[PDB]
């Protein structure tokens, strides 16, 4: 068919938040888990 | 148990984790506490006023 994402876009009704969750923080690390390889 | 893997640790059921250190005595765990004391060869001079002594020089 003739058609374009332009169009494809336009067939949703409404679909288009939150963004501080990956903030620098500098006081704010990642977590650690169970591996099987360490020290 | 020394210089040897996670994998080998496991193997002997034997924690990868447990710090060491410390003595099996008839299946205890026993450690040595590090006691304090009074450095050697080093003079010291005190105040034992208690005494005859005004000062006392200590090695």
């Amino acid at each position: 068919v003739l058609l374009d994402p332009a169009d494809e876009k336009l067939l949703e009704e409404e679909i288009q938040r939150s963004q501080q969750h990956a903030k620098v923080v500098p006081w704010m690390r990642k977590t650690e888990y169970i591996s099987t390889e360490f020290n | 148990l020394n210089g040897l893997t996670d994998r080998d640790l496991c193997e002997l059921n034997e924690c990868p984790l447990d710090p060491g250190g410390y003595f099996i005595i008839n299946g205890s765990e026993k450690v040595l506490i590090a006691q304090e004391k009074m450095a050697t060869n080093t003079v010291y001079v005190f105040a034992k006023k208690d005494s005859k002594y005004a000062y006392t020089g200590e090695c």
